[PDB]
């Protein structure tokens, strides 16, 4: 079962790689000026 | 919706009534307390 | 840095205090009083009197915060 | 958004400030008259 | 598109973890 | 990754609030709760936003509505973390967690919430709800301090 | 309702009480919140002839509990009663939780193979190999790479490169990957070495990457072997490309090293 | 199928091997018939009220042997009956009876918030008629009141069987809340204060004074020992970081 198990894993990435990347880009905003 | 709150706020009603007697009588008797308490137990005033 | 000066100190005169009873050290008399001089400060914090000291400040500083 | 059930359509520790609580409420004073001026 | 995606998602998790852990300590060095 | 998901979640939300009067239309809707307890499985696994909060709010909605138990079993409902619920479903959340804190004799930990649960989302006028929730509110106010 | 009908100790009702366990898991998983008690005493009590095959209600009860490993423990326990369940809508992310902590497992073996290794319970392992033949050929057999290299083992490795799903250049990618996302030397060189023993395995012979992985494996004996098979061959055609590769990526020591070899 | 429903049910119950007999009777009632959901099976809830009646009656008979691990069987089974997800019939004569003594079982050990949590299940049935329900409601509102006598007058009266079997626990909780009422500061009650007044027409209470607390005896009073603490002004290890509610919330 390929779509059951190791399709999940990139929905239950890819939710972390939206918000904490926003962060990383409101933090390098902090950061610019 | 709400039967319940009624039965489970008239001691908080008799609650209000002592801290009254807390703050406004010094000195007043067992059984000469429960006259403007209205419930009329000074058999149990002395323990309400 | 206070509190680490203050056990320094306090380290050193207990061992002052270790050799000069038990130990090769003359009790000549220049500190064997002054110790208990110091000693007899010790100011008594916790009575009854010094709640209406600490409190009566403390709730003016958080007012002011 | 909706969830109708409403129908139609200070003041927390002052409304028993004059209703009849004292003894010249409405009457002036005369309440106690009859039996105050016994002293 | 399969699998090897996977590994490119999570390889450039770890990427911008390093710039997320580097943005707070050059950021508490700049204010200085 | 296409995420309609919590869109169509939405949409399930705003429709089966006409659903649960359908279902107050008629009897209870025991296999419409077998439904949403599957929908929450399938929730918080895959996709948890918007979708999670309305379900339960339904769940409240429809175990406040009946006299069992209740209440105590969503007590133990350990889902208690639905997220932004852009300010709309997450004051009606309070309102009902206030209640079902209220009901076995909350101690002013649920005067708090039931404030904030007024406060957060006042903007309408005469909501619906607004009256029943500013009438349980002082409830617990008068009766604890 | 809530229905406590486990008190008694009479073990006809305990095991007469599993089409109630299975039934009140279907919408009342929250009122089954507190089953710590009842639920350890009938998985651990003797006489018992619901033993493997009340877990699987031990595990979907800590489904929803968020107890992702007892879950787990009790779907090992669950036997064939679990094992035929693979075929559901709620089972598919309990055996994906099942991989994950296998996996992660595999990785801590991985990190010592000798000593203080867990023992793999033979039901787990069964469950992994069991949905991994639920992953047969069916084409599109990536992912059947893939979880073979997060799992370590080498034998599955070869069986999919091997297995009847086509060979057009899979063990080309194969390679494109493995030195694309590679962890560390240490499985990279172990999986480099049985890829390279199956290209020497296939009826045309190697000729180009297994040069390129040999010097990726510091093997100049074998360089040294493969050239005499081509003078064998009696033609330097294949040597041919062989002597520029070596020119263009083997190191100066890994020639100096071998040239000794070569005029052995 | 369908033998000695009230076969001795009415004129005592002490046979006790017949109760166990009918418990293990009970296995053609409960799993060998659609219990569960009963969504089908209209004709089962006749019988199913009859099981209902036989698991009151023999959990009355374990109370009347006085058995809480089965009153909680009592408490178990039968409510989700006459009340079971699918309501077919009116319920029975003794219904509300029942609902009574489970009630009253919350009552009985301080479970206020599991008193509250059952009231609601009637809309009015019992909040204006229904006896069974009007001593329960003193019974509970009536320890939040001071008084704190009048129950055993009201006790008096009993619309059921006994309800004494709570009443032990009740007179257990008036002797630890009396005693733990007057165990602060106060100025010595004579022994009859102590003694009639609240309960034990002086059989013990002279032993029963020395049982609970002690407070030895003098002139014929029973003075109460100061016990007022002196608000010992240290506030340092509980009131650090109250002392430091500036830095460790607000970074600076």
């Amino acid at each position: 079962g390929l779509r059951q198990y190791y399709l999940s894993k990139i929905e239950e990435l890819q939710l972390i790689v939206n918000d904490k990347s926003q962060n990383l880009r409101r933090l390098q905003a902090q950061r610019n000026e | 919706g709400t039967y319940t709150l009624i039965i489970r706020l008239r001691h908080n009603v008799i609650k209000t009534g002592v801290r009254m007697i807390s703050l406004s009588y010094s000195r007043i008797s067992l059984a000469d307390i429960a006259q403007k308490l209205q419930l009329d137990s000074p058999e149990d005033a002395e323990f309400i | 840095h206070g509190l680490k000066g203050l056990n320094s100190k306090l380290l050193d005169i207990r061992s002052y205090l270790e050799k000069v009873a038990t130990g090769k050290l003359p009790i000549n008399h220049q500190i064997i009083y002054q110790l208990q001089d110091v000693f007899n400060l010790l100011p008594d914090v916790s009575l009854q009197e010094f709640v209406k000291a600490f409190y009566l400040k403390t709730n003016d500083q958080m007012v002011v915060v | 958004m909706s969830e109708k059930k409403q129908p139609v359509d200070e003041d927390n520790w002052d409304d028993d400030n004059v209703e009849d609580d004292f003894s010249n409420q409405l009457r002036a004073e005369l309440e106690k008259h009859g039996y105050k001026m016994e002293t | 598109d399969l699998y090897s995606r996977y590994k490119k998602l999570q390889q450039e998790l770890e990427f911008l973890e390093v710039q997320e852990e580097y943005i707070k300590d050059e950021q508490k060095n700049l204010k200085k | 990754s296409t995420q309609n998901r919590r869109a169509l979640d939405l949409v399930a939300a705003k429709c089966y609030y006409y659903h649960a009067r359908v279902y107050e239309f008629l009897d209870k809707l025991d296999v419409v709760r077998s439904f949403l307890h599957a929908r929450l499985r399938t929730a918080t696994l895959r996709h948890d936003a918007d979708g999670q909060a309305t379900l339960l709010n339904l769940l409240l909605r429809n175990y406040l509505h009946y006299s069992l138990y209740d209440q105590a079993e969503k007590l133990v409902s350990k889902s208690v973390f639905p997220e932004q619920a852009n300010n709309n479903e997450w004051a009606r959340y309070l309102y009902y967690t206030g209640r079902i804190k209220a009901i076995q004799l909350e101690y002013s930990e649920a005067r708090r919430t039931m404030t904030n649960a007024l406060r957060k989302a006042p903007q309408h006028t005469a909501v619906g709800f607004k009256q029943t929730v500013h009438k349980l509110l002082i409830v617990v106010e008068l009766l604890l301090g | 309702g809530i229905i406590s009908l486990l008190d008694e100790d009479e073990p006809q009702l305990k095991e007469f009480a599993l089409h109630k366990l299975n039934a009140v898991v279907n919408d009342f998983w929250a009122e089954i919140s507190e089953s710590v008690d009842k639920i350890e005493v009938l998985y651990e009590d003797e006489g018992f002839r619901s033993r493997q095959f009340a877990a699987l209600v031990a595990s979907k009860v800590f489904y929803h509990l968020g107890a992702f490993e007892e879950s787990l423990n009790y779907a090992l326990g669950a036997g064939d009663l679990f094992n035929v369940n693979d075929n559901s809508e709620y089972v598919e992310t309990i055996i994906a939780k099942c991989i994950d902590h296998y996996t992660k497992q595999c990785v801590e073996n991985a990190d010592l193979p000798e000593g203080e290794k867990k023992p793999i319970d033979q039901r787990l392992e069964g469950i992994v190999n069991k949905m991994f033949q639920r992953c047969l050929d069916d084409h599109k057999y990536k992912q059947a790479i893939g979880i073979a290299l997060e799992t370590r083992r080498l034998d599955v490795f070869e069986k999919t490169i091997l297995e009847s799903n086509d060979v057009p250049g899979m063990l080309a990618y194969s390679l494109k990957l493995c030195m694309s996302l590679m962890q560390n030397k240490q499985f990279r060189n172990k999986v480099l070495r049985v890829l390279v023993k199956i290209y020497m395995n296939l009826e045309k012979p190697d000729f180009i990457n297994v040069c390129q992985c040999l010097i990726f494996l510091d093997d100049p004996q074998a360089v040294s072997d493969i050239l005499e098979k081509l003078v064998k061959e009696d033609n330097l055609l294949m040597a041919y490309q062989i002597c520029f590769d070596l020119y263009e990526s083997a190191s100066q020591q890994f020639l100096s090293s071998v040239i000794q070899n070569l005029r052995t | 199928m369908y033998e000695q429903l009230k076969g001795e049910w009415n004129r005592k119950s002490p046979n006790l091997s017949k109760c166990g007999e009918e418990l293990g009777r009970l296995k053609l009632v409960l799993l060998e018939l659609n219990f569960l959901p009963t969504t089908g099976t209209k004709l089962t809830k006749q019988q199913l009220i009859l099981a209902r009646d036989i698991l009151e009656i023999g959990a009355q008979w374990s109370i009347l042997r006085k058995d809480i691990p089965s009153f909680e069987r009592y408490m178990a089974q039968l409510k989700c009956y006459y009340f079971d997800y699918k309501e077919q019939l009116p319920e029975s004569a003794y219904m509300h009876q029942l609902l009574g003594l489970n009630l009253l079982f919350l009552l009985s050990q301080n479970r206020v918030a599991e008193f509250h949590t059952e009231l609601e299940r009637l809309p009015a049935k019992d909040i204006q008629t229904n006896v069974y329900i009007k001593h329960p409601v003193s019974l509970e509102q009536y320890l939040m009141e001071g008084s704190y006598n009048k129950v055993f007058l009201a006790k008096g009266n009993i619309p059921a069987e006994s309800y004494t079997f709570f009443i032990d626990i009740l007179l257990d909780t008036i002797r630890d809340e009396i005693a733990g009422c007057i165990e602060k500061a106060y100025e010595k009650i004579l022994f009859t204060e102590a003694t009639r007044i609240l309960f034990f027409n002086t059989p013990k209470k002279m032993t029963d004074y020395a049982k609970k607390r002690g407070w030895v005896l003098g002139p014929n009073n029973y003075y109460s020992f100061a016990s007022q603490q002196q608000k010992p002004e240290d506030t340092t290890i509980p009131s650090t970081e109250l002392a430091k509610q500036v830095i460790e919330y607000a970074r600076q």
